[PDB]
Order: structure tokens, then sequence, then C-alpha cells
């Protein structure tokens, strides 16, 4: 079905244009809020924004601005925050928003050093004995323990609010080798990362949305987000065959512009879904 | 500054 579509796809080398095509397709909705001149130092690129209409919004009345966008699927029936990689002084906003949205799990697709660049501030403590302490909001992060494998690394973290003395655990799972603008080392490699993700209930609708960031949270975060809907929606649908990889990638950008950022991440989504179908069945 | 390029 979808692998007859996908090789047409292949052989024409319509990938560029196919991809090229949703670009001009795209929602575009204003962003106004973050364009705000208080907001410039709450942005990591100026070309990257979240809609104002799906902006998650911090519960604080000083400033409610961070740039994190709530994509709702509603047909698949699953929410995920995308948002930027934190910044220096973003780091307590970033765990402020996992609290108050209820969020149980934090997918990373990027690392915090890329080519001598700083895509990424330090926002989650690297030793058990170093926690973190967000002294503007009144968090405390602690590093509970750690499980490194060869591509990815799933950590496990304790989040306090110190004005409550509440504590939630938060997963955090870190795909390290994905660089920007590329692809994962293989199918099986992205779909045994996104299927640990599933298996440790972060996606289940009983929490708030995962978060799920990269460096602008557009590119990589597409790409994963993208592949677990199509995903569910095939195990939901009567007619796993029917489901249109580029009317959910249109559907996913009302939400969040840019999702995808290159034709070969794109490329990439369709045979994470094709390969990870077989799993379903 | 920018994501892209």
């Amino acid at each position: 079905e979808m692998e007859k579509e996908f090789e047409q796809i292949d052989k024409s080398g319509s990938w560029a244009a196919i991809y090229q095509d949703i670009r001009h397709e795209a929602s575009d909705f204003p962003c106004r809020v973050a364009k705000l001149p208080k907001n410039k130092n709450r942005n990591r690129y100026r070309d990257v924004s979240p809609f104002d209409h799906s902006r998650i919004k911090l519960h604080q009345e000083d400033n409610d601005y961070i740039n994190a966008s709530l994509i709702k699927m509603e047909e698949a029936q699953r929410s995920y925050i995308l948002t930027q990689g934190p910044l220096p002084n973003t780091c307590g906003h970033f765990w402020e928003m996992v609290w108050e949205q209820k969020s149980r799990g934090v997918v990373m697709l990027n690392r915090v050093m890329e080519k001598g660049s700083l895509k990424c501030a330090q926002y989650w403590p690297q030793k058990e004995e170093k926690e973190m302490i967000f002294e503007d909001t009144n968090l405390k992060l602690t590093l509970i323990s750690e499980d490194i494998k060869s591509y990815y690394t799933v950590r496990q973290l304790e989040l306090e609010n110190l004005t409550t003395q509440e504590t939630r655990e938060i997963l955090h799972f870190h795909y390290t080798t994905w660089p920007a603008f590329g692809v994962p080392e293989s199918p099986a490699s992205f779909l045994n990362f996104l299927f640990k993700v599933r298996e440790s209930g972060s996606l289940s609708p009983e929490h708030g949305p995962v978060v799920v960031h990269a460096s602008a949270g557009i590119g990589r975060s597409g790409t994963f987000c993208l592949a677990d809907t199509c995903l569910l929606l095939m195990d939901k649908r009567k007619d796993p065959s029917s489901v249109d990889i580029k009317k959910v990638l249109l559907e996913m950008r009302k939400f969040r512009m840019g999702l995808i950022a290159t034709a070969d991440q794109l490329r990439f989504s369709y045979l994470a879904v094709i390969e990870g179908a077989k799993f379903i069945m | 500054k920018e994501y892209y390029k």
C-alpha cells in the first residue's frame, strides 16, 4: 500500500517537491506574543516561533511566554508539546511548563553541543549529587538514575515544587546521535527509541502531553511526532493502508510552523511508518 | 541566531 506510494516517490525523486509542496500549503498564523520585544531573549531563533493560538502559557503573572506549542491530534487522540532547547535563562520556565502541564516524559532529540556551538542549555543535572535549583520558579530537579545505550540514554528525574513539596518522577528520553537536519541511524534505531518512549506510559492520556524538543523543536521533533501519530492512526482505523502521511503532517503544521525541516526527514518519516507497521499487525 | 541555513 504505502510501500507502493513510497516506491513511486523515490523513483521520480520528487521528495524535494512533495516537501516543497507541504511547505507552500502549510498554515500561516500570527505570532504576535512571541515577537513582542520583551520576549526576544526568550526565543533561541528569530525564524522559529509558536503560533499565538497554540502556544503554551506559563501560569505566572509576570510574563507567560515560552517558545512552546500544544500539538493536539484529535483523531489519533494524542497531544505533544513541542518546544525549543531551553536557553540559560528559560530553564526555569521549561520545568515550570513541565510541572503545570502535568507532563510525565521529556523527549530530547538534539545534543547540548553540536559542531562546537551550544544548541541547548544543560537543563538537567549530570550528577546525582549535584541537583539543580531554579530560584525564579521555585523548582528543584534531581538526577535519580540514567541508563546509557549506544545511541540513546534514558534518565530518571525527580521534579519537586519547593513551594508545595510535591514530587514527580520525570522520564527523560534522549536520542543522542540524531544530527540537526539529518536523520536517525536507521528506521530500526528510531522505532526502538519510540517504542521505549511508548512502553514507559509517557504518551498515555492519563498524563499531560509529553514534551518533545530539539534545538528549534520543529525538524527532528516533527519527524518523531509525525511517525508516532501515523502509527497511532493505523492501529485505530479499520483501513490501515489509508493513512496519508502528508495530510497528517499538514494537520500538525496547523499547530507549529516548520515541523520536519528537510526532504530527507520527510522521506525518513515514511520509512519509519512503513517499517513500524510490521510490528503493529 | 536563525535555525535555517
